[PDB]
C-alpha cells in the first residue's frame, strides 16, 4: 500500500515478520486484482464493449516535491511476450540488428504423486489373461480400440514414479499463449507492442496475424516451407501405427497410445491427433511470429512490424520421434484404413517440404513415416483458441487437468513475460535508442537476464538450462489413459473444471499482470539485502565471502533426495513474501520422496547460470551497483496488501510535515568516517565496526536503516563510496540519477511521470564486490536537513501518487463457471 | 559425505559401528534414484542437458590446495558393459589385438 | 548384431553356428509326448505349457524365448555395433563391441 | 542385480601425480578389466570355441526340468511361486533407461567391496598370492571365508565376511540389496551377490603410467569421489579432504587419540601418528593381521597426498612389493572433455584410501616422508597446523577465502528463516 | 591507511636495549630478544586513532594464528621453566612425571 | 619393558620408566660377555662403543 503520512510508513510490517510460513489456504492470483484498478472493468464480464486496448497502463494524478499537481501521468504495465524482430527506426521499419532472447528448460522424470493399478488393470490379469493359462486359448479380449495383445503388453511393470501432466500441458499452455493475439484489437493492449519497441503505435482495426515461419531477421524462418527444428536442425518422425506390431524393432516403448476420448464426433477431430502430437513431441516444433499493421508516433508511415513471441523461443521437448497408436472402431483383428483407423490427415497448408507434401494428405498406412516439423506447420494457422479449450475439456474427462493446467499455466507466465532491463536517469521516464543491444536487452520476471542467442538459427550450442520442469513419460500414459493406473493428481474431472484463462480472449491482458507479483515477491527478495549487481553475477564461486556463495548457492534448484526434486531454499522465502504480502498462494505441484509430499513452486525451480537484473546508464553504459532491480516502485507498492517496510512510499506533504527519517531512538548511528566533508546515513550500529564484511557476515536486514539509505538518495546528489570514501569497483551512475521505467508513447491530456515517481528507489547498494560495505555519503553541507528529518526536526520534500489503497478480496468466478444459466438450474440433481 | 570441515571428519562413524547387523525394512536401491544425485547437481557451469546421452559424468566446481576454483570439472563413470572390439588406434580403427574377457558360473 | 565380431574367432560359426564356451550346436526335438521321444532322455522332457504359447502376440518368439532361457547362456557371440568418430571429428567409423553379459557361461 | 555384480566391468586404474590418467591405445592393461567386487575378470586364453574352461566365479542355482514340469501342470505349489499380476513385473523389463540405470546400480556396490578391502590395508599381492604360496594361517584364512566355498548338500552356503559387505551396504546407503532364501540346515537365511562369490583370481591392482603392474595398494578400481558423494553415512578412514584455505581445515589423530608415530629418523624417514603394536612392529603374528583402525588408516593417507611417499618397513628397508614412483596415487580413467568442461586438478579423480598395512610377507609396511617434509603433517596430527588438500565444491563445501577474517558466531541470515 | 604527523621508524625495527661490550663466552641478543614489544601506539597527537598495519598477503599466517588454526614462532629466553622445543612434535601420551611425583608433584 | 617396542626412539617429553624388573634383566645380559648396544632396528649409535 502507498502512505497517507509518515505514521503507517513507521507502522509498516517488516521484513522478516513477512518472509515467515504461513498455514492459510489462500486463493490462486488471477490477475484481476491488477486489473480493477488500472482500467474501467471493476465489475464483471464485458466481450467487446470494454476497450482494453487504451486500458493497458497506470493512470493517477501525482504531487511533486516543489507543491504542484500533474494530472494525468501514466506508468506503462512493463511485461510483454513479443520481441520486436522488426524495429522502428527513424519513423520508419527496419530489420533488427539483435539475437533471438531464447529460454531453454530442463526436463527429467521426477517422483510425482504415486500412481496404483486400478480395477480393470486387476481385472485384465486376474481374469481372461490368467484363465488362458488352462484353456489353450489366445482369444482377444479387447478394451476399447486396440489389441489384447497392445493391452497384455502395457498392463506390466509400472514405473514407481507417477506421471506430471506438465511439459505437455506446458505446451497446450503455451501455444494457446501464442494462438490468443490473434482473437481482435480492442482486447489486446497497444502497451505490449510498446515495450520494447517504444516508437511504434499499433491500431484498432486489422487484428495481429500469429503466422509461422516467416520472421525476416537471422534465419528465423527455420524452413518457411521446408520446415525444421527452431533448436536443433532437424525434421523429425511421426508414424500412425494401429499396432505395436508395426512399430519396426527399435522403438516400441516410446510409443504412444492415442486415447479414443481425445476424438470423438465433436469437433474437426483430426485437429486434436495434432494437438496431442504437438504436446507429447517437442517444443517449439516452429517459430511462430505475430505480425501487426502499426504505425509511428504522429501517425504516417503505417507498415507491419514481426514480432516473434516469448513462448516460441522455449525449448522443452525431447521428443522427435512419434509412433501413435490408434484406436481401432470396437473390435476387430490385425490387418489407407487397414485397421479401421478413424483418420490422419496432413493439415491445410501445402508445405511444399523434403518429402513433398501436395496440400493435404489424408494417410493412415502402416509404417510409411512424415516428417513431424511438416505435420505441424501444417496444423499452424488452425489451433485457434477454442479448438484448444474443447481439447482441455476433453482431456478433463479422463485425468485432472485442474490444478496442474494453472501450475504449467503460470509456469508459462514466470518464464515467457519478460521486461527490458531499466535505464538510469534524473527524473522519469528514459527509454533506451533504437537497433541497440540496450533496448532488447531483457530479464525474467526473477530479475533475471534472458540469454539470446550466439549464433545463426537453427542451433547446434544448446544454451544452460534455465528452470526444472517435469515431464510426461509415454510409458505411463500409455496406462492412465487407458484406465490400467490411477493417482490424485490424475482424477477425472469435468468440462467445467477447465481453468477461466482457457478459451478466453483477455489471456495476453491478464498473463502480463499475474507476473508482476513476481517480481513484487523476487524485488523484495533482492532488495532486502543489498548485494548490488557484481556481487550477484560473479558469486557462485567467490573464495572471498562464504556467505555469498550460500546465497547463490541455496537461491536455485541444485539438490535432490531420492530421485525427486528437492525445491530450494530461499524460494520459500520469495513464495512466502508472495503469500504473506498478496494473500494469494501461488500453484505448486507435486514431489514425494517416500511417503512425505512436498510442495515446489517456480519460485523454487531456477537454475544458475546467467547474469542478474542490470541496469543502463543514459548513454546505453552497464551500471552494475544497486540491485536487481526491474519495473519500477510503484507497481511493487500500490498493488499490494503488505509491503515491507523498507519499501514504502513517501508520503504527500499534508501540513508542515512530510517525510521524515529513522535516528538513533531506533537503534543506529551515523557512520562519519576520516573526512570531515561527507557523512553517511543512520545505518546500523554494524556498520562502523566492519568496513569490509567478515567471511561468513552479509548486510543484516534492517529496514529501518534501508528506508534510511533510500531517504538519502533521493536528495540528488549521492555518491557510493566506502567506508572511508573511496571508490569502487562497481560502475555508479553518472550524477544523482536513479532507474527509471520504460516510456511509451503518450495519448491526449495524458502526462508523463515527473520526478522518481516512475523509479526505484528501493535498490540500496549495501554490498560490494570485494566484500566492502557500501556507504551512501552526503556533503556535510547538503546533509542538515537529511539528518534533522532522520531527529524529526525537518521534513523532505519528496514526490508521490496521488492514489489510494482498496486492495479487494477475491472473487473466485473469473468467467470460467457460469453455471448459473437456466438450462442447469432444472438438470442440476442429475449434476 | 563431503566434509565441509574437519569437525564432520571427526563426528563420521568407525568401520565397526558402520557393519553390525541390522534389521531394518531398507527399500532396493534402484538406478531410477541414483540418477538424480548425477543429475541434479550444484554447478554454476554446469550446461544442465535433460538427456541421457549427456547425462553421464560426475560435474562439479573444484576448489585447489591453493585456493582456486575449478569451474566444470568431471569425473569419469566408470562401469561399462562393452568390450571394444575394434580399437581408435592412431585415429583410424583398427581391430583389437587383445582376447575377450569371459566368466563363468 | 550376433556372431559379427572380427578377430580372434568370436564368429563361432559365423555362418555354422556352434557355442562359444566349447564345440557344440546342441539338439532340440520338438514332441508332443513323451513316447515320441529318443527314448533316452524322458527323465530330461520340458513340458511347455500354453501360457508360455499364450504370452507372446507371435506365438513362436517365444518358444524361442523359453528354448533360451532353459538350455544355455550363451548360445552366440552377440555384438553391438554402433557408428563413432574420433576425438575432433574427422574419421567416421563403426566400432564392434561385444556386451560382458554375452560371455557369462 | 546379480547381472550387474557381473556384467557392470571397469578397468583397473592409473598410477599418476595429479589427475585424469590412462593406459595406450592398443594395450594388454588398457583393456585389463574389473568386476564391482575389485576381482579381475578372467580373460580367455584359448581361441573360440573355447577348449579349456576356466574356473567358475559366482555361484547360481539353476532351473531343471523335472521340477518345472510339475509346476506348469498344477501338480506343483511351492511357497515362492506365488503368481501375481503384470503390473507387479520389475519395471526395469522392457524400458530403454536399463543400461543407464545398471551402470549406476553397480556403484553403490563397489564402495561397499572398496570399504571392505581398505579396513585391513592386505596389499593386493596378499590377495593375489593368498592361494599361490601362503604361511601364514591368517591370510589363507581372510580369503577362505570371504568368498563361497562352503559346501553341504546342493545348495549356495553364504559366505561370512560378504554378510560384512552387506552391512556395509545397509548401514552406508539405508537400503538393503535384493535376496533369494536358502535353507542350509533347516534354518532360513537370505544370500546377497555380497555372499556368493568363489575364490581365486587376480584382484584389481594399478598399472603405471608407463604400463608396469604396481600391485602395492590395497585393491582399488573406483576413485574417492564416487564413495563420497553417494554415501549416507561414510567411515571415518575415507573421508573427503575438507577446502583448503579455512580455519580447522585438514588435521590428524595423534597420541591424544591413543596413536603412536614410528620416527626412523637415522634414515631421515618418519611415518605416521599410526596403532600400538601389540607384537605386529615388524612381523605379524601367525594368524594375526592389521587391526581395523580409522584414526589411523585416516593419517596413513593423509601422508600419502604429501607428495614423496616411500612404503618400506619397521627398519625402513624395500618391500617385495612394486611401488609407485613417487606420491603418484593410483588416479581415475580420463575420458574426452566437451565444450566448457574441465579435467580433474590434484588428486581429486584419486583413490587414496588403498593404504597397504600387510605385505604378502606377512610384515608390516609403514608410510614414511622424510624427517624434513613431515614437521607439517606431524603439526598437524598435533592440531597446531591445517594442511591444503583439494575438494570437490559440491551442495554444502564453500571456496575458503584465504583470509580467514571471521567475526561473530551465529551469522543465520535466511537459514532461520527457514528450517533452521 | 593515511600517513600520521609522528615520526616512524624506518621498518620493522621495534625499539631495541643498549649494547654494552661482551666478554669472554658471551654472546649478545639475537632477534628481538632485548627488545621492547609492548609499547603499542594507539592514540595519535591529532586525538586520532592508530592502526597497526600488514600487508593483505604477509597478514594471513597472524590471522589464522589469531583464529587459531597456527602457530607462530618468535624468539625467547630459556629461564627456568622454558625448554627448547624440537622441530618434530612427535608428542607421547600425557602425564609424564618422572622424577616429579617423587619430588613435591 | 611393554613399552620398548612402541617407543623405537623417545617422544618429546617421554624418557627410559623406571623398571628394576628390566634394568637388572638389561644387566643380566651384557654379563655375558658378548653383547652390541644397537638399536631398536640392530644399527650402530653415535655412542663409542
Amino acid at each position: 500500500p502507498i502512505s497517507a503520512d509518515f505514521s503507517e510508513v513507521e507502522n509498516a510490517p517488516s521484513f522478516l515478520s513477512l518472509a515467515e510460513n504461513t498455514d492459510e489456504v489462500l486463493k490462486p492470483y488471477t490477475g484481476l486484482e491488477i486489473q480493477t484498478i488500472i482500467t474501467n472493468i471493476v465489475g464483471d464480464a464485458n466481450p467487446n464493449q470494454s476497450r482494453i486496448f487504451d486500458q493497458d497502463r497506470l493512470r493517477g494524478n501525482q504531487y511533486s516535491a516543489g507543491g504542484l499537481v500533474t494530472q494525468n501521468a501514466v506508468s506503462a504495465i512493463p511485461f510483454t511476450n513479443l520481441i520486436p524482430r522488426t524495429i522502428r527506426v527513424g519513423n520508419i521499419l527496419v530489420n533488427s540488428a539483435n539475437r533471438l532472447q531464447i529460454t531453454e528448460t530442463n526436463v527429467s522424470e521426477y517422483y510425482s504423486n504415486p500412481i496404483i493399478a486400478t480395477k480393470l488393470s486387476e481385472m485384465i490379469s486376474d481374469q481372461v489373461k490368467n484363465n488362458q493359462f488352462s484353456t489353450w486359448r489366445r482369444d482377444n479380449t479387447s478394451l476399447q480400440g486396440f489389441n489384447a495383445f497392445d493391452i497384455a503388453t502395457i498392463n506390466t511393470a509400472i514405473l514407481p514414479n507417477g506421471l506430471s501432466l506438465e511439459s505437455m500441458l506446458l505446451k497446450l499452455s503455451l501455444l494457446h499463449s501464442i494462438k490468443a493475439m490473434n482473437v481482435d484489437a480492442a482486447s489486446i493492449n497497444r502497451s505490449q507492442y510498446q515495450v520494447i519497441d517504444h516508437n511504434t503505435v499499433p491500431t484498432i482495426g486489422a487484428p495481429a496475424v500469429v503466422g509461422v515461419n516467416n520472421s525476416p531477421v537471422f534465419g528465423e524462418d527455420c524452413g518457411g516451407n521446408n520446415p525444421v527444428y527452431p533448436f536443433g536442425g532437424g525434421t523429425g518422425a511421426i508414424a500412425f501405427h494401429v499396432t505395436l506390431q508395426t512399430v519396426p524393432d527399435e522403438r516400441k516403448s516410446y510409443a504412444i497410445f492415442v486415447p479414443p476420448a481425445i476424438l470423438q464426433a465433436t469437433s474437426d477431430a483430426n485437429e486434436a491427433l495434432a494437438l496431442f502430437a504437438l504436446s507429447m513431441s517437442e517444443w517449439p516444433h516452429a517459430l511462430y511470429t505475430v505480425t501487426k499493421q502499426t504505425t509511428d508516433l504522429a501517425g504516417a508511415n503505417a507498415g507491419q512490424q514481426v514480432f516473434i513471441p516469448t513462448q516460441s523461443t522455449i525449448h522443452i521437448g525431447g521428443r522427435r520421434v512419434l509412433d501413435l497408436i490408434i484406436p481401432r472402431r470396437e473390435i476387430a483383428p490385425n490387418p489407407v484404413r487397414p485397421q479401421a483407423g478413424p483418420d490422419a490427415t496432413a493439415g491445410a497448408i501445402p508445405l511444399a517440404a523434403g518429402q513433398l507434401f501436395n496440400m493435404n494428405f489424408i494417410g493412415a498406412p502402416a509404417f510409411e513415416e512424415w516428417p513431424l516439423t511438416s505435420y505441424l506447420y501444417s496444423w499452424a494457422g488452425r489451433f485457434d483458441i477454442t479448438t484448444i479449450r474443447q481439447y482441455m475439456g476433453r482431456l478433463a474427462t479422463m485425468v485432472g487437468v485442474k490444478d496442474a493446467y494453472w501450475a504449467a499455466h503460470e509456469l508459462n507466465v514466470a518464464l515467457s513475460q519478460v521486461a527490458p532491463k531499466m535505464t538510469t536517469a534524473a527524473g522519469g521516464w528514459a527509454a533506451q535508442a533504437a537497433n541497440s543491444a540496450q533496448q532488447s536487452d531483457v530479464c525474467y520476471s526473477s530479475l533475471l537476464t534472458v540469454t539470446r542467442s550466439a549464433a545463426n538459427f537453427p542451433l547446434a550450442n544448446q544454451p544452460a538450462a534455465d528452470m526444472r520442469v517435469y515431464d510426461t513419460d509415454p510409458a505411463t500414459w500409455n496406462k492412465v489413459a487407458l484406465g490400467l493406473a490411477t493417482a490424485a493428481n490424475l482424477v477425472p474431472e469435468q468440462s467445467m473444471d477447465v481453468p477461466f484463462v482457457v478459451g478466453d480472449a483477455r489471456t495476453s491482458f491478464w498473463e502480463r499482470l499475474q507476473a508482476i507479483p513476481m517480481c513484487i515477491a523476487w524485488t523484495m527478495y533482492y532488495h532486502s539485502r543489498g548485494i548490488t549487481t557484481l556481487a550477484w553475477d560473479n558469486a557462485y564461486t567467490d573464495n572471498t565471502n562464504k556467505w555469498l556463495q550460500k546465497m547463490v548457492r541455496n537461491t536455485f534448484s541444485t539438490t535432490q533426495s531420492v530421485g525427486t526434486i528437492i525445491p530450494a531454499r530461499y524460494g520459500k522465502i520469495v513464495c512466502n513474501l508472495y503469500k504473506n504480502m498478496f494473500h494469494r498462494a501461488p500453484a505448486y505441484v507435486a514431489t514425494s520422496v517416500g511417503g512425505k509430499e512436498l510442495h515446489i513452486t517456480h519460485f523454487e525451480r531456477w537454475l544458475p547460470g546467467g547474469t542478474y537484473a542490470n541496469v543502463y546508464s543514459g548513454a546505453g553504459a552497464v551500471v552494475n551497483c544497486f540491485s536487481p532491480v526491474l519495473i519500477p516502485d510503484i507497481w511493487c507498492q500500490y498493488f499490494t496488501a503488505k509491503l515491507p517496510l523498507f519499501a514504502g512510499a513517501f508520503p504527500p506533504a499534508q501540513g508542515q510535515n512530510s517525510t521524515k527519517g529513522f535516528n538513533s531512538k531506533q537503534g543506529l548511528m551515523i557512520h562519519r568516517n576520516q573526512n570531515n566533508n561527507l557523512v553517511a546515513p543512520y545505518l546500523e550500529k554494524f556498520a562502523d565496526n566492519s568496513s569490509y564484511f567478515p567471511v561468513g557476515q552479509g548486510p543484516e536486514i534492517n529496514d529501518m536503516a534501508t528506508w534510511n539509505g533510500r531517504l538519502w538518495m533521493t536528495t540528488g546528489n549521492v555518491q557510493y563510496l566506502d567506508y572511508s570514501g573511496a571508490a569502487i569497483v562497481e560502475a555508479v551512475p553518472p550524477a544523482g540519477e536513479l532507474p527509471v521505467g520504460k516510456q511509451i508513447p503518450l495519448l491526449a491530456g495524458e502526462n508523463a511521470p515527473i520526478e522518481l515517481t516512475n523509479a526505484a528507489t528501493t535498490c540500496v547498494p549495501r554490498y560490494s564486490n570485494d566484500g566492502r560495505r557500501i556507504f551512501t555519503y552526503l556533503t556535510t553541507a547538503q546533509s542538515v536537513i537529511p539528518v534533522q528529518a532522520c531527529n524529526r526536526a525537518a521534513n523532505l520534500a519528496r514526490s508521490c501518487w496521488l492514489l489510494s489503497n482498496v486492495y479487494a478480496e477475491p472473487a473466485l468466478q473469473a468467467l470460467g463457471d457460469e453455471v448459473e444459466d437456466a438450462f442447469d438450474t432444472l438438470t442440476n440433481s442429475s449434476f | 559425505p563431503i566434509s565441509a570441515d574437519f569437525s564432520e571428519v571427526e563426528n563420521a562413524p568407525s568401520f565397526l559401528s558402520l557393519a553390525e547387523n541390522t534389521d531394518e525394512v531398507l527399500k532396493p536401491y534402484t538406478g531410477l534414484e541414483i540418477q538424480t544425485i548425477i543429475t541434479n547437481i550444484v554447478g554454476d557451469a554446469n550446461p544442465n542437458q535433460s538427456r541421457i546421452f549427456d547425462q553421464d559424468r560426475l560435474r562439479g566446481n573444484q576448489y585447489s590446495a591453493g585456493g582456486l576454483v575449478t569451474q566444470n570439472a568431471v569425473s569419469a563413470i566408470p562401469f561399462t558393459n562393452l568390450i571394444p572390439r575394434t580399437i581408435r588406434v592412431g585415429n583410424i580403427l583398427v581391430n583389437s589385438a587383445n582376447r575377450l574377457q569371459i566368466t563363468e558360473t | 548384431g550376433v556372431n559379427n565380431s572380427p578377430v580372434f574367432g568370436e564368429d563361432c560359426g559365423g555362418n555354422n553356428p556352434v557355442y562359444p564356451f566349447g564345440g557344440g550346436t546342441g539338439a532340440i526335438a520338438f514332441h508332443v509326448t513323451l513316447q515320441t521321444v529318443p527314448d533316452e532322455r524322458k527323465s530330461y522332457a520340458i513340458f511347455v505349457p500354453p501360457a508360455i504359447l499364450q504370452a507372446t502376440s507371435d506365438a513362436n518368439e517365444a518358444l524361442a524365448l523359453f528354448a533360451l532361457s532353459m538350455s544355455e547362456w550363451p548360445h552366440a557371440l552377440y555384438t553391438v555395433t554402433k557408428q563413432t568418430t574420433d576425438l575432433a571429428g574427422a574419421n567416421a567409423g563403426q566400432q564392434v563391441f561385444i556386451p560382458t553379459q554375452s560371455t557369462i557361461h | 542385480e546379480l547381472n550387474v555384480a557381473l556384467s557392470q566391468v571397469a578397468p583397473k586404474m592409473t598410477t599418476a601425480a595429479g589427475g585424469w590418467a590412462a593406459q595406450a591405445a592398443n594395450s594388454a592393461q588398457q583393456s585389463d578389466v574389473c568386476y564391482s567386487s575389485l576381482l579381475t575378470v578372467t580373460r580367455s586364453a584359448a581361441n573360440f570355441p573355447l577348449a579349456n574352461q576356466p574356473a567358475a566365479d559366482m555361484r547360481v542355482y539353476d532351473t531343471d526340468p523335472a521340477t518345472w514340469n510339475k509346476v506348469a501342470l498344477g501338480l506343483a505349489t511351492a511357497a515362492n511361486l506365488v503368481p501375481e499380476q503384470s503390473m507387479d513385473v520389475p519395471f526395469v523389463v522392457g524400458d530403454a533407461r536399463t543400461s543407464f540405470w545398471e551402470r549406476l546400480q553397480a556403484i553403490p556396490m563397489c564402495i561397499a567391496w572398496t570399504m571392505y578391502y581398505h579396513s585391513r590395508g592386505i596389499t593386493t599381492l596378499a590377495w593375489d598370492n593368498a592361494y599361490t604360496d601362503n604361511t601364514n594361517k591368517w591370510l589363507q584364512k581372510m580369503v577362505r571365508n570371504t568368498f563361497s566355498t562352503t559346501q553341504s548338500v546342493g545348495t549356495i552356503i553364504p559366505a561370512r565376511y560378504g554378510k560384512i559387505v552387506c552391512n556395509l551396504y545397509k548401514n552406508m546407503f539405508h537400503r538393503a540389496p535384493a535376496y533369494v532364501a536358502t535353507s542350509v540346515g533347516g534354518k532360513e537365511l537370505h544370500i546377497t551377490h555380497f555372499e556368493r562369490w568363489l575364490p581365486g583370481g587376480t584382484y584389481a591392482n594399478v598399472y603405471s603410467g608407463a604400463g608396469a603392474v604396481v600391485n602395492c595398494f590395497s585393491p582399488v578400481l573406483i576413485p574417492d569421489i564416487w564413495c563420497q558423494y553417494f554415501t549416507a553415512k561414510l567411515p571415518l578412514f575415507a573421508g573427503a579432504f575438507p577446502p583448503a584455505q579455512g580455519q580447522n581445515s585438514t588435521k590428524g589423530f595423534n597420541s591424544k587419540q591413543g596413536l603412536m608415530i614410528h620416527r626412523n629418523q637415522n634414515n631421515n624417514l618418519v611415518a605416521p601418528y599410526l596403532e600400538k603394536f601389540a607384537d605386529n612392529s615388524s612381523y605379524f603374528p601367525v594368524g594375526q593381521g592389521p587391526e581395523i583402525n580409522d584414526m589411523a588408516t585416516w593419517n596413513g593417507r593423509l601422508w600419502m597426498t604429501t607428495g614423496n611417499v616411500q612404503y618400506l618397513d619397521y627398519s625402513g628397508a624395500a618391500i617385495v612389493e612394486a611401488v609407485p614412483p613417487a606420491g603418484e596415487l593410483p588416479v581415475g580413467k580420463q575420458i574426452p572433455l566437451l565444450a566448457g568442461e574441465n579435467a580433474p586438478i590434484e588428486l581429486t579423480n584419486a583413490a587414496t584410501t588403498c593404504v597397504p598395512r600387510y605385505s604378502n610377507d606377512g610384515r608390516r609396511i609403514f608410510t614414511y616422508l622424510t624427517t624434513a617434509q613431515s614437521v607439517i603433517p606431524v603439526q598437524a596430527c598435533n592440531r597446531a597446523a591445517n594442511l591444503a588438500r583439494s575438494c570437490w565444491l559440491l551442495s554444502n563445501v564453500y571456496a575458503e577465502p584465504a583470509l580467514q577474517a571471521l567475526g561473530d558466531e551465529v551469522e543465520d541470515a535466511f537459514d532461520t528463516l527457514t528450517n533452521s
